[PDB]
């Protein structure tokens, strides 16, 4: 018959539906409600808690995701490889990329502030200044032992 | 008498070792013999409907309960933590990763566990099969393949929904009566869940315990004796399914924390 | 035919409601009946070997499973907190408050609650069950009595018994397996459980099950259509109704005490 | 009457429906929430932690959900759109908006200010003025490493 | 008729099924002995950022009763905050101000009532005039701890 | 058959002993771990993070747990009931018993703090001399508007 | 057939056998002589974090436990014995013990830091000079509530 | 005879159950090619509170490995820490100092690698001479706040 047929269907057309929401709507990936996306480069001195998966942002809103982290074999610097989502591409390229600890304890995400107005942008290309990673011992080994 | 106790223990721990050869012989002439001259996908759409859409109103509400169920727990547990916002990242990952995938073993392999015995065992009694021998088409890739391939492709899309309606009346539970802020709610939830090491874990976790119920559900049917005889095997796959899963899920999760 | 349809659906709607008052009706004549004069103390010791120590197995290698598991997967979870040294307090909390009797009724509904339904079903359908009408035994008193009284009083042990080996297979992975000070496991444990709000709230949510896993498990017996047939359609009535009420009740009584 | 109980069948299925529209009707709303909401908008340079959904809050009750977050492109600024509660609508427009947050740790929600002008509002327009929300950047950044 | 019975008895049991609701059903929230009924209260507040509805109303620490209601006033917006007080407790002077505490460092934040002086108690239904508000970080950081530095 | 009958009996006895470890060996009921010791009252004014059944202690060491908690309705204040003890009978009543949090977010205990004086305890008398607990509120906006 | 049938049967018992002996050897894995731990008294005005079972340390490193902890009826202070392994065996007497917190909010240990050169221990003597552990009240009730 | 092949592949289920499968035991990962090669290095400190093993070594903050083990210099009575480094990683000079930091506020105490300066590289099994130890919430207030406050 065919009412089997329909209803059988619906069942796996149910089970797909929630596979790609226990995916996206609880996850995410390179599918979902973000469409295409261009690459960029930067360099930290240091980034303490970045890993995979975080929210790079501007002025808060979220811009993209973090890619890879790596540590270049020549000058021991933090190459940062991050994601930018095309809705958004109107940045500068001499603006700076600064690490922040989300509220107070959160995931230590990366936000970029506005470059001017110069030559926007590649989109693949690197960034030239970064505020690097704070962290407890580079502010409470000189503030509190070599200060007052 | 202990001789003769100790005689029938041996000869029963020969037997389970020889009936899983036995069943692993059966589950190969099943699942890769040849094609029989009457099968084809009205089978597996037929016995999908059986396996499945009607172990539908079992396991969603079961999702349902459990998903309140979870979120209602961790959240008293919780309660004395401060992390009263961490219940999106629990009812997403208990749900998920251990509980959610194996109660859906545990509930498949009752529903569709032992009615997809005890249907394929009373054929054996009413003489179904040996009726199909005679009209030439194999009995295994007739009967107990679309069983088969409707266990192997229909637990997994049950524990999915099972896992989507407790994540959701986790929700529902977490937000409406716990007054928890819906936004941190799914904000945690969304970002501690890791797809790659969760929601792929679960499902194939799923798979396994699919695979491994669907099989001895089906088994346990065409190799049993009479009323008496499928009234027992289908205790006894319901046992065997259970523990199956459990064991499947210690085994899988020590691989794969 | 649509309107047809409809009208199958309120029958089996309206049906439901007709086999659950039926069921407590036989209920009331089994437990408190009269003193039947087959009736005694032995059937209620033949009926916990049958339910009881049959189903010990079952019960205890999923305690010890579920066990490791539960402690298995909580240490992941604390190891990114640090607080490990209280995986001993998760599985003693988990596996004794709402996964204890949950998994037991889950499982003693699959092997207790279909061997009791297929058991007293093929009782019925072999006319064994109404023979003993024409002996003048009432079959309540003596066939489903001792099966109700060994299903109440066997399932709480069984989840005692589960929750012990849980407890005791979640500290032989969490120690003897990922390393963690089995004095810290047995100490934390003991200063975070609250016997009065977490043991006994386990025990009376596996009792409530108990009484509503064995009462569906031999009323779904008790009232299979006699054939070979309707009796393995009755061992799956019960186990699918069982897991069910499993599930509703514990959700019931885990609201009614967090 | 037994044929008139199929009628019965109909008292489960808006029994059933009813349940369905209920799994819908998740919003948290009867005569509370919003009611019949309306629209506004807001300009902040910084929005590091408001996530949509968040709770909006005029001195400190919830009033609506922040709808949806944008980053303006023309000056990469945090342009976000909340819903505002039916009744509630004597909110003046200099009534200045601000990032508070949930406690110590809790992410950011965002509320309003009554600041007291005739012109209440337009449930469309947006709100010019407001106070970013704070980062522990630039409170230690430009404040710590600033003066000490 | 024996449908009759069973379908009689089946119904006056689904209905002491349903008679476990189990959503907010004992409105008292200890026990079935205890105190029972309780007085109600209002304040107004110019801040109440954690005051979510269910948390606990209390006086030098000892809890007291539950926030029912945080409704907001149109006409001045103030938020306004109607709690419960148990009822062994009803000697709370008029002018008794009520601020808003942080339990520990993060926990929930609850209502505290300390006890000015007065004769005339309360009316236990009507209002209180007084208050502190609720220190938030932003605020209370961009304001004062910035001002010194 | 006794053949059988010792097995139920075996593993009923089994699992009653289950539930008497399940009730001793995880909670330490009323089996014995601290004797009957008697009760002492303080008066704090404020016990806001004094639950029942604290830790009630002296140098850090624990003593007991406190009973109960109460409103005395006369001067509005603390009333916290806190069993010592037996053994340790030598706490002098010039002894002062303070709110104190578990290290640094613990939960608010109390600790007493031995004064020293010839008559000790009549385990039912009630304390005298306290420093009640701190409150960030109170602090903060005392010691933060007025001093810097 | 049969003399392999109680052969397999025995090999399957024996196997059985081995698996139980296994499942017992949780309690009381290899103790024997506690290694080489041996007791070592230390006295303290307050030990807050400091629970049975606790952690001991030196120079970070985990030395041994902590054994038990009491409070002498003398002097009304906490005394506290800890394990040491006697792989360090080089501990001196003027060596202190104060208490720390693991982290920063983890629960308190008890570290030891080496102090000068003397005579080293008899591995049940009683260390003698050290510091107690740091209360939240005291400090911003004696550092803030009087200086700042 | 049948039922002999019918236990033989039993016995041979059985072993694809356990042997393949189970017993979760030494790892074959990248056991043939592309595999990592993890290194040892040494390294001597003051106070390693929340350096348990199963942690973090990280340069810059990437992850450049884990720690192995810690123990106590019985001669020196002070912590010595035994971590690796892959071996793709072989650029990390000799007086690149080692630190204990702690991730964001809360973040379990992991081991930072400031570089050096001089040319001599490493062995990959040699130690760690120069480093700065750990912070103690009790020692650092110890320090200041009652010699430069009152
Ligand atoms: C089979 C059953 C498997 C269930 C085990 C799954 C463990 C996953 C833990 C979920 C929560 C993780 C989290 O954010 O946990 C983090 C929390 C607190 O962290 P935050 O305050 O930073 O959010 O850590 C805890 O102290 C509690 C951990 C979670 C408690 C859940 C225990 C298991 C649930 C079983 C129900 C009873
Ligand atoms: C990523 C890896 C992929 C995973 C691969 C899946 C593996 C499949 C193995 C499943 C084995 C079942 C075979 C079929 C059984 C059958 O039909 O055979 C059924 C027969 C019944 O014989 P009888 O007629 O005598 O009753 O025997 C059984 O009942 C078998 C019971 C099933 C138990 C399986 C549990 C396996 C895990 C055990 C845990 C190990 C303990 C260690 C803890 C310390
Ligand atoms: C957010 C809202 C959602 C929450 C919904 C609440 C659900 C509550 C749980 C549902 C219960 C599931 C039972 C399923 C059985 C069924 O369907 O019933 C189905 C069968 C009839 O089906 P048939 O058509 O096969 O005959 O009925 C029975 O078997 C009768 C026995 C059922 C017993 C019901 C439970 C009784 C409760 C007793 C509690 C008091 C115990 C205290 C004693 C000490």
């Amino acid at each position: 018959t065919r009412t089997l047929e329909i209803g059988v269907g619906l069942f796996l057309l149910a089970g797909l539906l929630a596979l790609l929401l226990l995916a996206l709507r609880v996850s995410g990936l390179s599918v979902g409600n973000a469409g295409d996306t261009y690459k960029v480069y930067a360099y930290f001195d240091n980034i303490a808690g970045v890993t995979v998966r975080g929210k790079v942002t501007l002025a808060g809103v979220t811009i993209g995701k973090v890619t890879a982290v790596d540590l270049d074999r020549d000058s021991y610097t933090g190459r940062v490889t991050m994601e930018i989502n095309q809705n958004v591409n109107n940045l500068p390229v001499d603006s700076t990329a600064s690490i922040l600890t989300a509220g107070l304890l959160g995931e230590k995400y990366i936000g970029i502030s506005v470059g001017g107005d110069e030559d926007v942008l590649k989109d693949g290309s690197t960034i030239h200044d970064t505020q690097s990673a704070l962290v407890l011992e580079d502010l409470i080994g000189k503030f509190l032992l070599n200060s007052v | 008498s202990p001789l003769e106790r100790i005689r029938l223990f041996g000869r029963a721990g020969l037997d389970v070792v020889a009936a899983l050869g036995r069943s692993t012989l059966f589950l190969g002439h099943a699942l890769l013999g040849r094609r029989t001259p009457g099968t084809g996908l009205h089978l597996l759409v037929k016995q999908l409907y059986s396996v499945g859409v009607l172990s539908l109103a079992i396991i969603v509400v079961s999702g349902l309960f459990i998903g309140m169920v979870l979120a209602l727990q961790g959240y008293n547990i919780l309660i004395s933590y401060g992390s009263e916002q961490a219940v999106g990242q629990m009812v997403a990952l208990t749900l998920l990763r251990e509980l959610g995938p194996v109660v859906t073993g545990l509930l498949f392999a009752g529903r569709a566990g032992s009615a997809l015995t005890a249907e394929i065992g009373n054929m054996k009694a009413t003489e179904q099969l040996s009726s199909l021998e005679m009209i030439g088409v194999d009995p295994l890739k007739y009967i107990v393949a679309p069983r088969l391939w409707a266990g192997f492709i229909s637990m997994p899309l049950l524990a999915a929904i099972f896992s989507v309606v407790g994540i959701w009346g986790g929700a529902m539970v977490a937000v409406d009566w716990l007054g928890v802020y819906e936004g941190s709610f799914w904000a945690n939830m969304q970002n501690s869940v890791q797809f790659t090491e969760d929601v792929l874990n679960g499902v194939i976790k799923s798979i396994v315990f699919a695979f491994v119920v669907t099989w001895i559900a089906v088994y346990q049917g065409y190799d049993c004796e009479t009323s008496e005889g499928i009234s027992r095997a289908t205790t006894r796959t319901v046992v065997y399914a259970s523990l199956a899963v459990l064991g499947l899920d210690f085994i899988l999760t020590a691989l794969m924390f």
